[PDB]
RNA sequence: GCUCGGCCGCACGCGCGUUACAAUGACUGGCGCAAAAAGUAUUUCCUGUCCUGGGAAGGUACGGGUAAUCUUAUUAAUACCAGUCGUGUUAGGGAUAGUUCUUUGGAAUUGUGGAUCUUGAACGAGGAAUUUCUAGUAAGUGCAAGUCAUCAGCUUGCGUUGAUUAU
């Protein structure tokens, strides 16, 4: 039988419509269908292993990233589970089919390469890769959570939850994530 | 819980204790901490002596509860409290025990440094000039005259 | 209208009590801080006793003309004894001897606590 | 059927035995106890008032598993870290007063026993026939209640 | 038959030599008729570590010498009489190789 | 926000450029509504293999160099 | 009311909503029965969000409702309390 | 002479050592002498059941598997307790069943996860006097 | 050689670091997970069991080891479950300081270290700059060993938890 996520979230409840992300994500594999986002896997070894990482394992990783406070996946797996419960209680959708969308949206499609010649700082038009795109997307999403999450009674599992939602919506006023997603392209569309 | 009945009056936002000790409305033990003499754990002790509710908010205690504390501090040893939980123990070669009050404490010190100012002991002289006594290292330590000795909140 | 710690006399009877043997009778013991009690209850020296008597003669022989004979010592480790009050002992610090008038307050405290061992810093450049 | 403590998360069991000693109040909360004195060297005094019962409560669970364990060891085995402030945290030993009492009391209760055989730890505490039976009952009672959560 | 359980202990600063005694002690004991030998057992190799700051005067970067002295202890058990042992100990064992013996019944 | 995101995939990974030694130059093939098939030589940044798919927000480009 | 040191300073002028630690008997019941007021999901935060009630207080209000078979717990951790108002939030005054 | 009907399989992960004994019975799961339901990280508990489910209540129901683990860290042990199960279920079928049934389960697990049969090679890496840690070093002011 | 001072003296200027600004947290309680090191001539070294103290620490009541045999196959801490606090320089943080008690040492006063109750400062994530760092690696987290009578915020090692980005 099908191993649901956290015990209650069918993986086959999602599909990657765009071809871009098809190989640069995890929902799709048999091996990916995990109960727990903890694999102590050995990704990050070859030069593209990162791929085969169950999308959420990646989220958890990028999540335990602030110095002193972090470095302990144990907990982070939690902050992500609660956040999924919370995302569900609002749109009652398969929260992976949410987080997933968000991942696809929050990734800038264009960036500018700083190429300076003798003091002058010029830039060019650059198209952002897929692996890079997803990486940026998650990094971004989480990046923001902490932003508000600080001296706030709002919790990461809440901040994050509230983020993954709007990040899927493209709501440019409710996602520190998509703000840059747009600006980076905009500024980049200027330098180009 | 916090199932108050007569809001604005069935409660007292600020209580008066030992002179300038005004109290905050949150939790009782902790509220006590503002008193220059009681702290994190001493407050908790107090509530076990006066059988007063700890978990319960602050200010849900009448003047009886207030005096229970003013005198509890005047001769603490009387209600019990082992000699070793007190702030002051065996003073000036005679005075047995006390419990450094918000105002008592302030002057007790003014008298001991005075006790030493006249004596002219190293540790004594140190306080006068204004320099750590035990913390010894002066090279890098507290520069731009940071907080010397004896500290008062403001 | 000023008084003294625990009664300067009670102690002269407390120290020179029935058994005025060891400079610090177990009586005075109850009075001192743990560190001091530690030392005496541990192993205090005898030299500290002949130094004692040296102040003794200085306190009496001197007329009420309040001119005490300064007693010199390196025993900066000595903890002022009750009967040691009133005399002016010269204590070495590093350079010379320091003359200090012993007040009732400096008892139980180390005799060294008054012989400044270094001149703190003045400044300019 | 039947179940032993090894079949019940004791974090759950102690929450049970702590009380079996309450209703029965076979004990007698010593003096220094209520007298506020958190275990070891920490910040605030415990919060739950029956900590006295809980401590022993588990102490039984501990001895039922590690027979012959000692005072200074349980003292460690409880698990404590110390914020010395600037100096990093060092591991800390517990309190020998509350601890040694609890063993004496559990012995008066006919649950603990002082072995006078093993020449290594002569007089270490161990479960007793009557003593350990009492435990499995609490355990099985809890065990059966867990299986009862249809 | 006055059987005495003999304990052969061998401790040595280097493996080269201690392995020869061990290897040959057994080689020799198996070949006697009044003999019963418990295989040569190798205790855990103890290592004494000494880390030292190279240079004498504390100048130049940090240089550390990690010096080691390994001590291998091998233990052999024997079923024999008192003469039997002195018969098998008649080797030509290297220097610095301590051999201790325990006799029980 | 009405963009003309034509999806194109990687035909051949040319070389690396921008002395920032991190940018990659790639030959593309398109698959979208507008045209399709048209081949371009665009400049990527980031992890990219042969055959991936990249959303170009401007088909009128194709800077290039190979020395 | 404010004696704090070198804290004021260019930036946010956000008045800290005055949460309360007391609830009058005139509102006690009325509020407990009205869970559908604090959004669909109820966490230590949301509760404070709509009612000006600090977590510590909010919890009891949660456990209370949890007790009155009115609310169900989703997950309970350190500071993460996930509660669902049984039946569905269908209260609009 | 004797000869119990038993299998001895082990799992390991950065010092974590899993002693797994498999004898035929009615589906017992002992870990250090207790039921899986009580492992420390209530979370990772699932990790251990992954093999069980991945195969089917079938194989688990027929046998009694007792494991003892005294590895290093909470997480690691779990990985070994995991690896022992997987190795044992397979190890059982080798000498006590058709060598073909073993191949089925082996690929079965291998396909889902290698950490059940393979051994997480990496260990810790020793420090160096070059600095404060294994690869970090004392600051270096240049200017 | 001896007695007593000093190298720690303070307006300040540099350089390693330690702790932290807190709810991805603090405090109370519960929870058999580790590695590597060490250890005596009689009591003098590791110290288990037991007794006494609120506590640090005592006693000598019963004991093993000059070591895969004894301190130990365990006494780590982060982590995990429960509970209290609930944005509040609050105490997060713990500097400074005041009696008391305890251990090392003839001696600690220019606080050896440790315990207790108070006191409770800057700090609200840090300018110009600038250092290491690609995997069981960074980081966090404790444990050892050197020094050592007593003193680690240093050093040399050890393990647990464990990732972003590159190739
Ligand atoms: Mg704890
Ligand atoms: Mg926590
Ligand atoms: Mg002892
Ligand atoms: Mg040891
Ligand atoms: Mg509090
Ligand atoms: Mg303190
Ligand atoms: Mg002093
Ligand atoms: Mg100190
Ligand atoms: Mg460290
Ligand atoms: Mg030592
Ligand atoms: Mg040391």
């Amino acid at each position: 039988t099908q191993p649901k996520l956290f015990g209650k979230w069918n993986y086959d409840e999602v599909k990657i419509q765009d071809p871009c992300f098809q190989n640069y994500i995890a929902c799709t594999t048999t091996k990916s269908q995990v109960f727990v986002p903890h694999t102590a896997g050995r990704y990050q070894v070859k030069k593209f292993r990162k791929t085969q990482c169950p999308i959420v394992e990646r989220l958890i990783g990028t999540l335990m990233f602030h110095g002193r406070n972090a470095g302990k996946k144990a907990l982070c797996i939690k902050v992500v589970k609660n956040a999924f419960e919370i995302i569900h209680l609002v749109t009652g959708r398969n929260p992976l089919e949410v987080f997933v969308g968000a991942v696809q949206n929050a990734g800038p499609r264009e960036d500018s390469t700083r190429i300076g010649t003798a003091g002058v700082v010029r830039k060019q038009a650059v198209d952002v890769a897929p692996m890079r795109r997803v990486n940026l997307a998650i990094y971004f999403i989480i990046k923001g959570c902490r932003e508000s999450a600080f001296k706030s009674m709002r919790s990461i599992a809440e901040t994050l939850a509230d983020e993954i939602i709007n990040a899927e919506k493209n709501n440019t006023q409710s996602s520190w994530a998509i703000r840059k997603k747009d600006e980076i392209e905009k500024v980049a569309k200027g330098n180009r | 819980m916090s199932f108050v009945i007569e809001k604005e009056s069935d409660f007292k936002y600020i209580h008066r204790i030992l002179n300038t000790n005004i109290d905050g409305k949150r939790i009782t033990p902790i509220a006590l901490t503002g008193i220059r003499g009681i702290g994190r754990r001493f407050a908790y002790i107090i509530c076990k002596v006066l059988k007063i509710d700890p978990n319960a908010r602050a200010g849900l205690l009448t003047e009886d509860q207030c005096n229970k504390i003013t005198d509890l501090i005047a001769d603490p040893e009387a209600h019990g409290i082992p000699t070793w939980l007190l702030n002051r123990i065996n003073d000036f070669k005679d005075g047995k025990n006390y419990q450094m009050a918000s105002n008592t404490l302030d002057t007790k010190m003014r008298e001991d440094l005075e006790r030493l100012k006249k004596i002219k002991s190293h540790r004594g002289l140190r306080h006068f000039w204004g320099l750590k006594v035990r913390g010894q290292h002066t090279k890098t330590s507290g520069r731009h005259g940071v907080v010397c000795g004896v500290v008062r909140k403001n | 209208f000023t008084f003294r710690g625990k009664g300067l006399e009670e102690l002269t009877a407390l120290a020179s009590g029935s058994n005025s043997e060891k400079l610090i009778s177990d009586e005075l013991a109850a009075l001192f801080d743990a560190k001091t009690r530690r030392r005496v209850k541990r192993g205090i020296s005898e030299k500290y006793a002949k130094f004692v008597n040296k102040v003794r003669r200085s306190k009496e022989k001197c007329p009420a003309g309040e001119k005490p004979v300064p007693v010199k010592t390196h025993y900066r480790s000595m903890i002022v004894i009750p009967e040691l009050v009133g005399g002016i002992v010269g204590v070495y610090n590093g350079k010379e001897f320091v003359n200090v008038e012993v007040k009732f307050d400096m008892i139980g405290k180390y005799l060294a606590e008054f012989a400044m061992t270094y001149k703190p810093t003045t400044h300019g450049k | 059927s039947f179940f032993t403590v090894k079949d019940v998360a004791a974090a759950d069991f102690i929450r049970e035995y702590a009380s079996h000693l309450k209703k029965a109040n076979k004990l007698s909360i010593p003096e220094f106890t209520q007298w506020t004195t958190t275990s070891v060297a920490r910040e605030l005094a415990p919060q739950d008032s029956d900590w006295v019962y809980i401590r022993t409560a588990a102490l039984a669970r501990k001895v039922y598993l590690k027979p012959h364990t000692g005072i200074s060891t349980l003292k460690h085995i409880f698990g404590s870290n110390k914020d010395r402030g600037n100096l990093r945290n060092k591991h800390q030993a517990c309190h020998g007063k509350i601890l040694r009492w609890a063993l004496k009391s559990l012995e008066d209760l006919k649950i603990i026993r002082k072995d006078k055989n093993s020449a290594t730890k002569k007089f270490s505490r161990v479960i007793t026939k009557e003593g350990m039976t009492e435990l499995n009952r609490i355990a099985t009672q809890i065990a059966i209640k867990q299986r009862q959560a249809k | 038959v006055k059987k005495v359980r003999v304990r052969i202990t061998l401790t040595c600063k280097n493996l080269k030599s201690v392995e020869k005694a061990t290897s040959e002690i057994v080689s020799r004991a198996k070949k006697t008729e009044q003999v019963e030998v418990k295989g040569p057992v190798r205790m855990p190799t103890k290592t004494l570590v000494i880390t030292v700051r190279k240079s004498p005067c504390g100048e130049g970067s940090k240089t550390w010498d990690r010096f080691e002295m390994r001590i291998y202890k091998r233990i052999i058990d024997l079923t024999c009489n008192v003469p039997d042992v002195k018969t098998i100990t008649n080797f030509r064992i290297d220097p610095g190789v301590e051999i201790e013996l325990t006799m029980t019944a | 926000n009405t963009e003309e995101t034509t999806k194109a995939r990687i035909m051949d990974v040319l070389g690396k450029t921008g002395s920032r030694g991190g940018i990659t130059q790639v030959r593309v093939v398109l698959i979208s509504g507008k045209e399709e098939g048209r081949q371009l030589i665009r400049n990527v940044k980031g992890a990219c293999r042969v055959g991936d798919v990249l959303e170009l927000m401007e088909c009128e480009r194709e800077a290039r160099r190979l020395r | 009311k404010k004696g704090g040191k070198k804290k004021w300073t260019k930036g946010k002028a956000k008045d800290k909503v005055n949460h309360a630690v007391f609830i009058e008997k005139k509102n006690v019941e009325s509020i407990i029965n009205n869970p559908s007021k604090v959004g669909k999901v109820l966490t230590v935060s949301t509760v404070v969000e709509k009612l000006k009630v600090n977590g510590s207080l909010a919890r009891q209000l949660m456990r209370t409702m949890a007790d009155r078979k009115l609310v169900e717990k989703v997950a309970k951790n350190g500071n993460q309390w996930v509660y669902s108002v049984i039946g569905g939030v269908k209260e609009d005054k | 002479q004797q000869k119990p009907q038993l299998v001895q399989t082990f799992g390991r992960k950065k010092n974590a050592v899993a002693v797994a004994s498999v004898r035929p019975g009615k589906g017992l799961l002992k870990v250090n002498g207790s039921p899986i339901d009580m492992i420390n990280p209530q979370i990772l508990q699932a990790k251990i059941y992954e093999p069980i489910l991945l195969l089917g209540q079938q194989k688990f129901a027929n046998l009694d598997i007792r494991i003892r683990v005294r590895g290093s860290g909470y997480t690691s042990q779990v990985y070994a307790i995991r690896q022992a199960l997987s190795k044992g279920i397979v190890a059982y079928h080798a000498k006590y069943v058709d060598e073909n049934s073993k191949r089925e389960i082996k690929e079965q697990l291998m396909q889902y996860d290698r950490s059940l049969l393979v051994a997480d090679p990496r260990r810790m890496e020793p420090k160096k006097c070059g600095g404060r840690g294994a690869r970090s070093k004392m600051q270096k002011a240049y200017r």
